[PDB]
Order: C-alpha cells, then structure tokens, then sequence
C-alpha cells in the first residue's frame, strides 16, 4: 500500500483484513431494510421481556436465599413442608433465571444481528520445500557441529549415567 | 561446542499501519452492523438481568460461610452466652463447684487431680485447670471426652502463684 | 477506550494475531456441538468442586454422630460421613451445589459418548486427526475412572460395596502380581486407614490435572488443524464455509454455555440424586439389594453379572472367575484407542481427508458401531437385573440368562439388519435423483390413468421428463414444504393484522435476500 | 528418523515455527538466571508435594499414638501429627523427601528476592514491563502465603503457635469486620474441626494453581517481549545480541536444572529441617522459647515485636496495637506494585528503553533499595530477640530498644553512605576514562622523579598522552591482567610438558580466533 490508506472507508478496510487473511465474506445482509415497522417493534419487545424475566428471577433467587426457612426440621409431629420445598425453590430460581437470559441472547442473535458467510482457505498439507530443507539444515548442522557423532566414549558413558540416575 | 554470537531484529513498537487500522475496523463494524447502539431497551434490560444474576450468584456462592459471631449458644446460669464471654470457668446453675485441678501426665485413672494450699512453696508456680467433679476421671468415654475438652480450651489455663 | 487501546498497542502491538484469530471461520452443523457440552460440564464440574472442598473432612477415623438429623444420632461413623452429612444438613445451599456436581458428572459423561458416536460415524477420525482421537480416548477412560473415585468418597454403604467388591476383590485375583498390587494400594488388607485419604488426593488434584492439559492439547490440535466439513454447495477439500468467530460464533457459543449452566442448575434443583443419609455408614456385616455403580460402569457390572465360572486350579494355584473380567475390559480399552490404524489397514486408504462422510454411505462401519451400541446396551441392561425383574414381572434367572445369550445373538442381528438399512437408505436417495421429488398429488387423464405428478431438481428434455442428475454426498430434498412451496403466512403479530405495504414489502425483500444468498454461494 | 519426521510434516508443518523458535536469539549474563533458579526450584516442590501427598491425613481428631517412635508412645494427638510422624520414621525415604521439599521452598523464597533485587536495581521494569513487574509482585506475595499454610499443616508446638497468634489473634482485632472473617475462616473459635482441612485444600490445589496460571503468563511475556540487555559493543536499544537456542542455550539452561537438583538433594540430605517429634502435638497449655516463623515472615514477626503498644478506647469499643502491624503490611504489600507509576510520575520519562542501567548510574534509585533492604534486614534480626541475646550475651529489653531506634535512624545513614559511594565509582570510572590504566610499575627518570606508566586505551595524541574517551555506559577495565598482559601459561597437562609446535600452533590458532570475534563484533 501506502500512506493514503486513510480516506478509504470502512467496507474496503474490512475486506482488505479479509483478503490478508484469506477470508473472503460473501452476502453480508441486514435483517431490516425497511425502516420502522410494527414487525421491527414487536421482535424487540419480545427479545426484551425474557431479559426482563432474567433478571427478576435472579433477584427472586438472591431473596429467596437470604429469607426461606432452611433449617432441618423433619419430624411427624410438625410437618415441615417448608423445609422440604427450600433447595427445589434455589434451582428453580437459579436455572430458570439463567435460561432466560441464555434465551433472549439466542433470540438477539438469531433475529437482528446480520446473516453471513464466509470462506477460510484451509492450506492444509506438507510446508512449503523452504522451510522443510531450512529447519532441516538447521537441526542437522546443530547436531553435527557438536562432533558428538565422532566421541563415541563420550556417548555411552552419558547413556549410561543418565540410565542408572533414572 | 562452537562459539557463536548472534543478532535478533527486535522490530518493537506500535504495529504498521496496516494492522490497526483493519482490526480496528473489523471490530467497529462488528459493533455498528448489530445495530445494538440505536436499541436502549435491550442493551438497559440485559445490563440488569446480568448484574441480578450475578449478584445473587455470588451471595448464594459466599452464603454458607459466614456465621454470626454473637449468637447465645453457650448454655450458663444467666441464660445463653456467646462463645467469646465464656470461659470455662463460668458457673453453670448458680453455685456449682469448680476445683482447680492440676495435670499428671499419665492416663492410668487420673489426667486431673485437686489440690490443697500446703503443696507449694513461696516460690512456686503451677498450672490449673477447671474440674467440675461431675466430670470424673478419665475411664469411660463419656468422660474420656468431656476431660480432653476440658484440656483444650484456649481461655481455661491459670497459673498460680 | 482510545488512551488504554494505543498504550496496549506500543507496548504489545498483537494487531495482527488478534486480526488472525478474529477471522477464523468455523463451520455451524448442530452436530458440532457436543464437545462444548462436555467442556461446560466440566467448568462447572471444577468450579462446585472447588466450592466443596472447603468442608469435606477426608478421614476414616470412627466417631458418634451427634448432629441435626436425628434417625442417626448416636450410630458410630467415619469422619469423611459425618463430613458429608453436614455438608448436606448444616451448610446453607450445600446439598444443592452436590446435587448440582452430581448431575454434572452424569452429563460429562453422556455428553463425552454422544461426541464419540458422531466421531466414529461420520468418519473425522482419518488421516489428519488419528491422534487426536487417541487423546479423546484416553480423556474417556480417566473420566469414568475419576467419576468412580469422586463418588466413592463419603464412604456410605453402597460406595463401599462397590469399592470392596471391583477395586479389593478384582485387584486381589490378578494371576502373579495380585496380592502385591493390593497391598501397594490399599496399605493392607481391605478396610485400611489410607484408602479414603488417598482417593480423595486422587481426586481433587491427579486426575483433573491430568484431563485439564489433555483437554488444553485436544482443543489446541482442533484449532490449528481446521475444523471439517459436511460435503455441500460451496464446499471443497480445500476450504472452510462458515461463519467467521468475531461477531457470531463467541455469541453462539456463550449462549450454549448459559443455557447448559440453566438446564444442570434446573435439574440439580427438582431431581433428587445419591440421598446418602437414607443410607448407612458402611459396615462389613450388613448389604442392601440394589448394588448398582453409576451408569458408566453398569457395563463393567453387567459383565461380571452374566459372566459364566470358569476357573482354573492347577499344582498349588488358583485363577478366579473375575480374572476373565479383567482382560474383557483391558480388551475394550485397547481396542478402543487402535481403531483407526486398523481401518487404514484394513481398507488401504491412506489419503488426506477434510469432507466428512454421511453415515449411510458407509454401511460396514455402520454396522460394527450399531453392533458395539447394542453389545454396549445388553451390557448395561444386564446389570438392572433386579429392577427389571422386580418392577416388570420376570424371574431373575431367567434375566440372567437372557443377557447371557443376548450377548452373542443380538450383535450379528444389529450387524445384518443395519447393513441392509443403510442400503436401502442409498436407493431411496437414488431414486429420487433419478426422477423428481414426489409431491403427493394425483390426477386422473381423461383416459383413466393416474400419475402422481413429480417436481424436477434440474433441468428437463424436450418431452417433460426430467434428467437424472449425479450423486455428490449432500443429503436431498424429499418433502415438498421444505423447498419453499407453501409459505408466507400473514405478517400480523397473533390476533391483529399488520397493514397490506409492510407485508409486501417484507415478503420481497426476504425473497430477494434469500435468492441472492443462494447465488452467491453457489457461483464462488 | 526421515519417515516419521516427513509424516509428522504432512500431518502438521510446522517446519516454520519450529524454525522461528530455534533462532531465537538470547543474551548471556550471569545475571539472567536468578530466575530459572526459581522456576527449578518450583518445579521440584511440585515433585516433591505429588509424592507427598500419597500419605498425609489432614485430620484433627484425636487418637493415641501408639507407633515405632517410642518418647511418645500413649500421647494423645491429631491426626496430621500422626500421618507426618509416619511419614518420618515408617517411610522408606520419607524423612528425605520432606527434608527435600522444606529446602526447596526454602530456595524458592530466596531466589526470588534475589531476583527482585536484580530487576529493581537494573531498571528492567520501565516502559514496555511495568505490568510483567506487577505479576512478578503478585506471585512473591502468593509464594509467602503458601509457604506459611504448608509448614502450618503439620500441626505441632510451633505451628500451632503461629497459626494462634498471627492468623486468630490478628485477624480478630479489625476494626468492624474482625470477628466475622475469624468465624467465617475458622468456623468458630480458634480451635475448631475445619482448619487443616481447608488449609490442606487451599495448600495443594487452590494456590499452586494461580502461582502456575501466573509462571505461565510471566514467561509469555519475557518470550514474546524479547530480553533486555546492557550496553557494550555491539548493543542497541534495536537488536539482541547473544546466543541461539538450538545448540547452547538449550544445553545450559539444562545443566543449570541438573545442577540445582543436585545441591538441593545434597543439602536435604545432609542438613536437618523441622525435626517435629523434638517438639509436640499442639496442646493450647504448654509453649516454649524460640517461636519464630521462616525467614520470610521473620519482617511481620520483627514489626510486631518492635511496634510500640499504641491502643485506642473509645465509646464501648478498643482499637487493639496489631491494627497497627496490619496497615504497615497492607501498605508494604501495595507500595511494591505500584513502584514503576510512582518513578514514571516524579521523573516524568515516559520513553521505550530496552538497554539496561548500571546501578551506579543512577544514585538515587540505588540508594532508596539500599535503604529498603536495610529496613526488611533491621526487621528480620529484630525476630530472633531471644537467639541473639542469649548467644551474644546482651540483655533483651537492650536489642528490643536496639531495633527500635534502627527502625529510625538506619535507612537514612544507608542512604547517605550508598548516595556518595555511587558517585564516587561514577568518578572512578571518570578517572580511568580520562587517563589509561594503571600498571603498577614506577620508574625514576634520570631528574628524580616517579611517573607510573598508564596504559592508554584508544589513539594517543603528538606528546604521547591520550586523548580522552567519552562513556557510553559499559565497564571499563581496572587490572592490567583482565586486559591480555601477562598470560600463555605452558601447555601440558599438570606436570608432564607437551611438544613446541603443538604449544606455537594452539596459541596462535587461539590468538588469531579472539581476535576475529572482537573483529567481528565492533563492525556489525
Ligand atoms: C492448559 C489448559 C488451558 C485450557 C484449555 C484452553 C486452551 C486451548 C486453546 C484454544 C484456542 C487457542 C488460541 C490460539 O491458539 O491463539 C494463539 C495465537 C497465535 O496465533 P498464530 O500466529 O496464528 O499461531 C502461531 C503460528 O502462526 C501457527 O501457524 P501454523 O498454522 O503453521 O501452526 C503450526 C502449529 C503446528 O503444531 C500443532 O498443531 C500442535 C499444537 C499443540 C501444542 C502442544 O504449531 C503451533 O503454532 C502451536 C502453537 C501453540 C500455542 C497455543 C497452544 C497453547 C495450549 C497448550 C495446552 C497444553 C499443551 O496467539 C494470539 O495472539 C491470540 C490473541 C490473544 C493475545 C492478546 C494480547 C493482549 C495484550 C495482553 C495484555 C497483558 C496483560
Ligand atoms: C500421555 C501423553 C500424551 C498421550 C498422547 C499419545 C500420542 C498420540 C500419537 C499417537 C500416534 O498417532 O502415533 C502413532 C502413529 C504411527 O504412524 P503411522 O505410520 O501413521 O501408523 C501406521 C502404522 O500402523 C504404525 O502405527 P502403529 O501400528 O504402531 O500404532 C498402533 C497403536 C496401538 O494402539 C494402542 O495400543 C494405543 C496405546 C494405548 C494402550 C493402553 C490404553 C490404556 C492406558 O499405537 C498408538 O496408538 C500410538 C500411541 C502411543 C501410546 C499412547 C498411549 O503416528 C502418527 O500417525 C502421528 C505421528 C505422532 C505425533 C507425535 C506424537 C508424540 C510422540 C508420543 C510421545
Ligand atoms: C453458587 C451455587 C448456588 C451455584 C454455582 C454454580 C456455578 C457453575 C455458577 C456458574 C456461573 C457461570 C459463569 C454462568 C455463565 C454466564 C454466561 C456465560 C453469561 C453470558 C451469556 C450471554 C448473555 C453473553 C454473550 C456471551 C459472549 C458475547 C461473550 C462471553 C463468552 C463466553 C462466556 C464464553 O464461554 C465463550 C467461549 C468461547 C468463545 C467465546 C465465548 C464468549 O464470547
Ligand atoms: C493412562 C491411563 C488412562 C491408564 C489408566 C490407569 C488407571 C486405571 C487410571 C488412573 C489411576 C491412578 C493411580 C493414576 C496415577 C496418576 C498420578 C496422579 C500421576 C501424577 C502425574 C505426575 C507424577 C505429576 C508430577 C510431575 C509434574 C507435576 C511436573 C511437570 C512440570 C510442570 C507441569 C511445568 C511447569 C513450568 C512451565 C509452565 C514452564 C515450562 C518451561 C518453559 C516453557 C521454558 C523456560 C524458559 C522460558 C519460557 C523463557 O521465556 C526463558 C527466558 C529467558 C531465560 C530462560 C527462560 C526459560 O528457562
Ligand atoms: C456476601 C455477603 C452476604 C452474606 C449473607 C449470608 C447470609 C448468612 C446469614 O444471614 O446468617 C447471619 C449473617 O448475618 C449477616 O447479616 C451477615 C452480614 C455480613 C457481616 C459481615 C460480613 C462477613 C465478613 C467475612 C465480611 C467479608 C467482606 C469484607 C471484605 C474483607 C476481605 C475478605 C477476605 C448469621 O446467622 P448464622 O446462624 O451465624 O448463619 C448460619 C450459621 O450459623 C450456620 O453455621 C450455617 O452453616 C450458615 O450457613 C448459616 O446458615
Ligand atoms: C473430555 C473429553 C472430550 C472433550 C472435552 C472433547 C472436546 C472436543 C471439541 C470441543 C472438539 C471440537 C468441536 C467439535 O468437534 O464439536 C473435539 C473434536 C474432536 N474430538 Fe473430542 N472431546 C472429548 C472426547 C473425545 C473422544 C472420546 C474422542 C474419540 C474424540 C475425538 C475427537 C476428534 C477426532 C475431533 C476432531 C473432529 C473434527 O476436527 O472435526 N474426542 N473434541
Ligand atoms: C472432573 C471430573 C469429576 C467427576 C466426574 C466428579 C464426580 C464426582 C461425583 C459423582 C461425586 C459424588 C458427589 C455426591 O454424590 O455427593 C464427587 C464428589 C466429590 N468431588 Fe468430584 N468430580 C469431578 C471433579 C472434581 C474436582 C475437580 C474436584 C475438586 C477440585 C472435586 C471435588 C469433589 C469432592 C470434594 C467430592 C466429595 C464431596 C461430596 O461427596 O459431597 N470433584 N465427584
Ligand atoms: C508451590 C510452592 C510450595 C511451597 C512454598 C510449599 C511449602 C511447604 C512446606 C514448607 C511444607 C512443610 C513440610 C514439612 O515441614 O514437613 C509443606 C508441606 C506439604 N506440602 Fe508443600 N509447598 C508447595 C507446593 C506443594 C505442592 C504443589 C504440593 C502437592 C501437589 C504440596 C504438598 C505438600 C504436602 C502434602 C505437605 C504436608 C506433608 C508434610 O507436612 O509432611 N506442596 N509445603
Ligand atoms: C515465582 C516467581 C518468579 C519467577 C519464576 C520468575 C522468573 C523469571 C524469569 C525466568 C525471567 C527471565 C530470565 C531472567 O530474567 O533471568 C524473569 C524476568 C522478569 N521478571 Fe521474574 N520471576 C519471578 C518473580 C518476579 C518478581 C517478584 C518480579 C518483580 C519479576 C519481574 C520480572 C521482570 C520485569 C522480568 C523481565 C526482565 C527482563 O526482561 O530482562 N519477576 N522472571
Ligand atoms: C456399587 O455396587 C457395586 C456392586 C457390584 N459391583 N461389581 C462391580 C465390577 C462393580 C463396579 O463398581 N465396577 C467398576 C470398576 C471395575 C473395575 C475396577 N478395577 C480397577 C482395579 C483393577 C486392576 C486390575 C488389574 C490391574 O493390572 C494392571 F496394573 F493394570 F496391569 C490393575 C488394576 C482392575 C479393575 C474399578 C471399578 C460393582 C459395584
Ligand atoms: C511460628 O511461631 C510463631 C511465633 C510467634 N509469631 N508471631 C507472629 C506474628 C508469627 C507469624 O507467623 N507471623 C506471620 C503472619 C502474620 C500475619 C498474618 N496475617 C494473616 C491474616 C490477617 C488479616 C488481617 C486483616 C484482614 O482483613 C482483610 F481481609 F484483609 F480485609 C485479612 C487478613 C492479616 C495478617 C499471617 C502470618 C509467629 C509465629
């Protein structure tokens, strides 16, 4: 490139990242082109209310929590009853407050972020010939530059100290 | 081994030009495409359903840990104390007597044993502990217990002088 | 944040791995998914384990109860029991968070299986990626080993049954080593004073390091070898179609993470699992008569069950019956990790694959999965012997029996009648190539003849009759409703229309968006 | 082993990466190991603890003893005394490994003091490294804390002693909280039936975990933000000059291990650490003279001996005197992460710097550790009161005034002597800069008088003297010898003689080969 590459705006930016990485994005579509509707309006207030359910129900569990009845109290005089329903009240609460909230972001997701696809480049297989002869050339001048091939006394007497140490 | 000296090219400092500017796009147009700036509701909804999650979460997490320092549990001629005001060495129903045992060392009958005023001389210091004869030598295991809970209490030693 | 992100930038400048990891592409088929369920189930499994640490007392000294629950004051226990007790009854929220890791467990384990059965069947496990099927085998086995361990810790009767009965007495019948092994292990004879504290090391530290790095090298050998891919429109050897990470795939992700965190929070809440308190604590004199291990081992179980006695006493010696269980179950392991050099061997293909096969075009290897589920299945069935001959009325022999022939009739059946489906399967997807796809309608032809009036997929001849198109490994069309014929219902909300513009407007543009990604998938 | 390196080449060609981390290129100074002796020392603990941990009890019920050590046969204690008393006397090897893992900690607390005095005192923590200096302060706090609830955890006479005293007895005096957090840590009063289990959990698995979290991210950033360097020849704030890795730093850095192995064997071998069966099972009614916690918590201990009782009583309540050691430390642990802001800040130089500084360079900084280290040394002798006074015959009350009047009046004389020392080697280098190196030889020049024959180290100028060099932040030379001078010793081998031109060819070979290096190195 050069030092112009400002004054480029933001759609040829993100395809020359795309093109640098080998990605190449095809069909990137809105999901509303038309402005305002009804349609619009209700899809939001939907993705909101379990939102809203979410986060009641969290603070439902923390209430719950600290003011339920949690003591040990089983007998057959005074039947509890109370005690019996104090964990099935903390799941209840807890799991229900966290699926709503995993709901509406799966909603948000599958109705206003943008469709797309996209293709990787996989450039899979062997390396290129540079660099296998390269790291090869390397690894063997490492080794034979030691002249450890040659000290065969050398050799075995660490095989065998490192062997009987182990 | 051959001696050799090298030289690395650091190549420090902020990234090229290029770099930034397309991450920084790609970030800004993932954000703006999702249109989530232009929608209060949502965005306000899902910051509370989060932090009352999460709070409750974390309370729930940290909730059977703490305890209350203060409650009467320890049962005493006034009624019920906290732990931290009671010794050991405070009556149980109004006029009970406590000796001030001494320790042996040895486990044939007695761990604890009175005492009397003329087995000391002027310049000696011993060790107490509370006896409560009600508490027996250390035969059965009911006693066996209430003795080594007597020994290990960290207010019931004395020293006498 | 401007300031922060350019002062990152000097004294880091990533800008560029970041970019390289935020264009990745990663293909969506809801069959890839069962690997982040096991993944969350593990977080959580680590996350309540380390909660539950915090009270558990590992000791098998004996003392008096003396606690809350009253039908058990005054019995004499182990300190590890007692522990566990008032996790349950005296800590606010405990008994949930185990019955929470419990469930957990269970999940990991059926959600690690699923993964395997779509690994296996759809054949990801060629050329490129032997070893890291290696890796998931060996992440198995220490995950049912782990599992054994974890809940044999609050030592209560049945866990000690099922530690005294597999670990003591199968470790104890080895043909040489035997009785060394035992001994090395549990520090003497069986009920020791080691064992507990030990497991409970085992457990809590060994094994989950161990699963930690093995899980950190599977996912990091997935990310560098790109994901594969069903054949399709677009796809080729050479390429990932998909969608890229940086908007939509954490996002997906994340969401399947909060809703599996809701399901285990949910059932862990309302279903009631291991109640140890209407239990004992364990005592060699006394038994119950369900003895059943959680249903990962209910196969290691089952095959002790309906295993017939055979022995072997020779010059002053002695080779038990379980000794047979042994080898059958080191069997399973080794043949378990080795499949895929055998099947390269076997078929002599020895290709770079990254397109996935669809199970049907596959039928032998098929056909021995469906015979190992079915062996896997009698195994397991075999081992609820009394509850299914309680509860549904059947004598308990003849149970034990007809696991015991069912173990080598059901297998070959599975084999013969998956191989002729799988075909069958092929033909019903030929037959549709052939001619066009069957609508359903009839029509009479002034001269009384019925025809039934198909839909071509291609292009036709001069006479109306469609041309037989290839097979290229993509599944077909075979309902008329899933190609677009009967759709756009109104645009109201449910009880109140919308005006006639918007419906119209919202009709076409959704036309022509789907028209034009159709296009342009096709033309690259 | 060409066809199993070409297979892994077609499954994986990395063959680009490998090759981008075999030339790495990194510098050579002694001083660029203190850390690798901390990450050995690391990783033989975690050795040492998973061998250990296959034989601790972490209990504190009490049992009668009844063993092979015979002074305290029918003594009755916990079970953690019992299970380390059985590691000590009914393992074969068990004393050792212990003895092992008490100097390895030992080591670990050491060498990383040692590091931090090198990386303060060089400036290594400026522009680009003031967050890897933040996660470096972050694992020496956790190092303290793990190495204080390890040696708590078998609990006898001393251990129990400061768990007492510094944990309860410090923890209960906060201001409002106080009391709380002591029953939310211990469950209740200070003796309690949690304790050592939770310790034991916190000790093997929740600690060790962050401290590895944290080595992992510490080393990423030394490998991805490459070494700093001092000045010299061939250096700039551009380069790194130094060795690859692929034959020589591999192979030293590996010695190096092996060699620490070994004197950490040796002196756990041969030197005797926490003899527990001299002392006790804790018993909250007898204590003896000495106390004292491992030398690096000797500074906490020392600053609450030397702390005046100052106390607060005011409307129903009290402001206890160890408040007092609790905000010094608090203050102690904030200031040494927030040092590279508070430098930046007074000196306002915000640049990248990838050269190091000599420490006598920079006075001001040297004298502010200098001063430092000469508090922590005043604190850490003011905790063996007792050992001193009674070795050294001099009174008590005389050392507890002796520390608390240091505690005033030493950092400052410190700073003082350090602040002129550094100028004076500024002006020694200046000196031998300006003039050549002294020889030592005196001559009397016919007309009486003696001149001392410097030797000049750059050109000279028309009468001879030298022309003044300028410095650039290298070492100079001071004996005439480190220059080669007088050197060439004969070549035998101790007391036989080898031949002339063997002796002739190999000095001169190693004449002409030093000077190629130097050659070399100036032009680049
Ligand atoms: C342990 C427990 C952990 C829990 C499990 C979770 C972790 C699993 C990892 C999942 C995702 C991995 C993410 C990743 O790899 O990104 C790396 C990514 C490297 O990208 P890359 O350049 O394309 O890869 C290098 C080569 O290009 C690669 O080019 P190549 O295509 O030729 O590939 C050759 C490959 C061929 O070799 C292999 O395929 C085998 C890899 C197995 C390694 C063993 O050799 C490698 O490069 C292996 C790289 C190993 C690095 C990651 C492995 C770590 C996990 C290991 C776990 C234990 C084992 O590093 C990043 O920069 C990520 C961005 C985040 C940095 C932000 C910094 C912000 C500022 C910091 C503020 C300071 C406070
Ligand atoms: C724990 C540490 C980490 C565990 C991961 C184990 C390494 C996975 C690599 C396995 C592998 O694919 O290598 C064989 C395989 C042999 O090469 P091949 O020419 O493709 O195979 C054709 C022939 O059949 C020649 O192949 P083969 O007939 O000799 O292989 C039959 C198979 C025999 O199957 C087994 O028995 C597996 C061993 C488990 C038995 C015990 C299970 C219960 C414990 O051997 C293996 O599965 C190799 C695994 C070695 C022990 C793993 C445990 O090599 C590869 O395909 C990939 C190259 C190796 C990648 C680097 C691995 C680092 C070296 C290991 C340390
Ligand atoms: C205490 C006792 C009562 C119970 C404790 C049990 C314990 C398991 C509590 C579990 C709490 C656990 C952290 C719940 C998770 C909450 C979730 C993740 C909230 C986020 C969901 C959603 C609404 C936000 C969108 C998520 C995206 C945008 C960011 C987060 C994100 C996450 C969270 C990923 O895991 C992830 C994984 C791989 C790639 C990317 C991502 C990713 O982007
Ligand atoms: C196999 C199985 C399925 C069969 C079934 C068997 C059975 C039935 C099931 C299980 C039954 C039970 C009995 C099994 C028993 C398992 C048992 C628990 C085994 C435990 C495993 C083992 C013994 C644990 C101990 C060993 C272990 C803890 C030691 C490993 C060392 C650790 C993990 C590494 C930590 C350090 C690491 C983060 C850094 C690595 C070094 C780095 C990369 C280079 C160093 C380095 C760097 C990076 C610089 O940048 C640098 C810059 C400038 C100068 C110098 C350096 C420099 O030196
Ligand atoms: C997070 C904060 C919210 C926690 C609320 C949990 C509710 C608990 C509750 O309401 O209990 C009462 C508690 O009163 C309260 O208002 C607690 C208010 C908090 C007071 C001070 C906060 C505690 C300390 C730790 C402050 C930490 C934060 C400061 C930072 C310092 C740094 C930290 C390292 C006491 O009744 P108690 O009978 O003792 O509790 C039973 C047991 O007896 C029984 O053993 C059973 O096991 C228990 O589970 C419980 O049931
Ligand atoms: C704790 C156990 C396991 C975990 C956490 C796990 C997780 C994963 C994940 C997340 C993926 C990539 C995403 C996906 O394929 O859906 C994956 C892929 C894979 N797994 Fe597993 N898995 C486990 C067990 C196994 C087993 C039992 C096998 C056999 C296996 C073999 C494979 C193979 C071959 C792949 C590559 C698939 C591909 O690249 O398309 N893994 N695993
Ligand atoms: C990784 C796979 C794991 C599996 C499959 C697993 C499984 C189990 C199971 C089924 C139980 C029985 C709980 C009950 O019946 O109440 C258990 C108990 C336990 N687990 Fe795990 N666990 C795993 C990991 C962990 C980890 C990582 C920790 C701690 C860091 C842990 C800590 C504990 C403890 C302390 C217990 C005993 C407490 C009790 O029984 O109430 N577990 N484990
Ligand atoms: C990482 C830093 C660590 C430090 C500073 C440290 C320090 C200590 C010390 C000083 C002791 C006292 C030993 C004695 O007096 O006999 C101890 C005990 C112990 N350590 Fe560590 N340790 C570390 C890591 C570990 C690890 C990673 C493990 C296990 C995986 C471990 C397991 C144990 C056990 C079981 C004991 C009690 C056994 C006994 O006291 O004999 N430690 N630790
Ligand atoms: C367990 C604790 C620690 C370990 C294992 C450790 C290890 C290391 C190692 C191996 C290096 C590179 C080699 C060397 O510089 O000699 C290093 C560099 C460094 N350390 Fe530490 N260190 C620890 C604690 C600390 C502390 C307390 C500080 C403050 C700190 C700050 C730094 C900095 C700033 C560097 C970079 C030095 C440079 O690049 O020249 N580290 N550390
Ligand atoms: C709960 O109620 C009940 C009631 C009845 N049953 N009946 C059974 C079978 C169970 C049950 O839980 N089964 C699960 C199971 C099975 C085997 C092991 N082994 C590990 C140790 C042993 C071994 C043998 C040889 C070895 O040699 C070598 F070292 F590996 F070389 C090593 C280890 C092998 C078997 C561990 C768990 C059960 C439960
Ligand atoms: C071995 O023999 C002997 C004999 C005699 N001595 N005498 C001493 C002093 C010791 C000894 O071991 N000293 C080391 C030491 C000192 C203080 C702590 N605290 C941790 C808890 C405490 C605390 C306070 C306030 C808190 O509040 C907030 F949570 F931070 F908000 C939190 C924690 C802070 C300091 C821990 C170890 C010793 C040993």
């Amino acid at each position: 490139d050069e030092a112009a590459l400002a004054a480029m705006s933001n759609q040829e930016l993100l395809a020359l990242g795309g093109k640098l990485d080998g990605v190449r994005i095809a069909y990137k579509e809105p999901r509303w082109p038309v402005e305002g509707t009804k349609a619009e309006k209700r899809a939001e207030r939907s993705v909101a209310v379990w939102l809203l359910l979410g986060g009641v129900f969290g603070l439902a569990l923390l209430l719950i929590f600290l003011f339920w009845p949690w003591e040990f109290k089983a007998a057959d005089g005074e039947s509890d009853f109370i005690y019996s329903l104090t964990t099935p009240l903390y799941g209840l609460t807890f799991g229900l407050s966290i699926l709503s909230i995993a709901i509406g972001a799966v909603l948000y997701q599958k109705r206003f972020i943008p469709e797309e696809i996209s293709i990787q480049e996989r450039h899979d297989g062997a390396s290129r010939e540079i660099d296998r002869k390269t790291v090869v050339a390397n690894l063997t001048d490492a080794f034979e530059g030691s002249t450890i091939r040659r000290r065969k006394l050398i050799g075995l007497s660490f095989g065998v100290g490192m062997g009987a140490f182990g | 081994i051959p001696e050799e000296i090298s030289i690395q090219e650091r190549h420090d400092g902020a990234s090229r030009e290029i770099d930034r500017k397309t991450v920084v796009a790609n970030l800004t147009d993932a954000f703006e495409g999702s249109t989530i700036r232009r929608r209060k509701l949502i965005g306000l909804s899902f910051g509370v359903g989060m932090g009352a999650f999460g709070l409750g979460t974390l309370v729930a997490f940290a909730g059977g840990l703490i305890k209350n320092p203060w409650k009467p549990v320890v049962p005493t001629a006034e009624g019920k104390k906290a732990v931290l005001w009671t010794s050991g060495w405070t009556p149980r129903y109004q006029g009970e007597t406590i000796y001030l045992a001494r320790a042996t060392g040895t486990e044939d009958g007695p761990p604890f044993i009175k005492m009397r005023p003329e087995d000391m001389d002027a310049g000696g210091m011993e060790t107490v502990f509370p006896w409560r004869e009600s508490d027996g030598d250390g035969t059965t295991v009911e006693s066996h217990h209430k003795l080594q809970e007597i020994a290990m209490g960290i207010r019931n030693p004395v020293m006498l002088i | 944040l401007a300031r922060q992100a350019e002062d990152i930038d000097t004294r880091y400048h990533p800008s560029a791995a970041l970019r390289r990891q935020l264009n990745k592409v990663f293909p969506t088929h809801w069959s890839f998914l069962l690997g982040e369920i096991a993944l969350y189930s593990f977080v959580v499994l680590l996350i309540t384990g380390v909660y539950l640490t915090l009270f558990f007392d590992p000791s098998m000294v004996d003392v008096t109860y003396n606690g809350v629950y009253q039908p058990l004051r005054g019995v004499e226990m182990s300190r590890a029991y007692q522990s566990a007790l008032d996790i349950s009854f005296e800590v606010r929220g405990g008994l949930f968070v185990r019955q929470i890791h419990h469930w957990a467990a269970l999940m990991f384990a059926a959600a690690i299986m699923v993964h395997l059965a779509r690994i296996f069947f759809t054949g990801a496990f060629r050329r490129p990626r032997e070893t890291n099927w290696v890796i998931g085998s060996l992440l198995l086995i220490l995950a049912m080993f782990e599992g054994y361990f974890g809940y044999s810790l609050p030592d209560d009767l049945l866990s000690g049954l099922g530690l005294r009965a597999a670990l003591s007495s199968i470790t104890l019948g080895m043909p040489v080593i035997g009785t060394w092994l035992h001994w090395a292990l549990f520090g003497g004879d069986f009920p020791g004073t080691i064992l507990i504290p030990r497991l409970y090391a085992l457990h809590i530290l060994l094994l989950p390091g161990i699963i930690l790095a093995l899980i950190g090298l599977h996912l990091a050998l997935v990310w560098f070898q790109k994901h594969t891919q069903f054949p399709g429109p677009g796809r080729t050897e050479h390429n990932v179609v998909g969608v890229r990470v940086m908007p939509v795939f954490a996002f997906k992700s994340g969401a399947f993470f909060a809703a599996i965190v809701g399901v285990l929070g949910l059932m862990g809440g309302l279903l009631q699992i291991n109640p140890i308190w209407n239990l004992g604590p364990y005592k060699p004199s006394q038994v119950s008569a369900g003895s059943q291990p959680d249903f990962y081992m209910m196969w290691t179980e089952g095959l002790a069950r309906i295993w017939p006695p055979w022995e072997f006493y020779f010059w002053h010696h002695t080779i038990p019956a379980p000794v047979w269980v042994a080898v059958i179950m080191g069997l399973v392991f080794v043949l378990l990790p080795a499949y895929p050099f055998l099947e390269k061997r076997f078929t002599g293909d020895y290709a770079h694959h990254n397109l996935l096969q669809r199970p049907r075009d596959v039928p032998v290897r098929t056909a021995i999965g469906a015979m190992a589920i079915a062996f896997y299945m009698v195994l397991t069935l075999a081992a609820m012997n009394d509850i299914i001959a309680l509860k549904f009325h059947i004598s308990l022999n003849a149970t034990t029996w007809i696991g015991r022939i069912g173990m080598v009739i059901l297998p070959p059946f599975v084999y013969f009648i998956t191989y002729r489906w799988c075909i069958g399967l092929q033909r019903s997807d030929r037959s549709v190539l052939e001619h066009g796809v069957e609508t359903g309608i009839i029509k009479r032809l002034p001269h009384g003849a019925y025809i039934e009036l198909h839909q071509p997929l291609g292009p036709v001849d001069e006479h109306g009759h469609p041309i037989p198109l290839q097979y290229q490994g993509a599944p077909l069309p075979k309902r008329m409703n899933k190609l677009g014929s009967a759709g756009s219902p109104g645009s109201g909300s449910f009880l109140f229309a919308d005006s006639a513009a918007e419906d119209a407007a919202l009709r076409e543009a959704g036309h022509a968006a789907e028209q034009r990604a159709l296009a342009a998938l096709r033309e690259h």
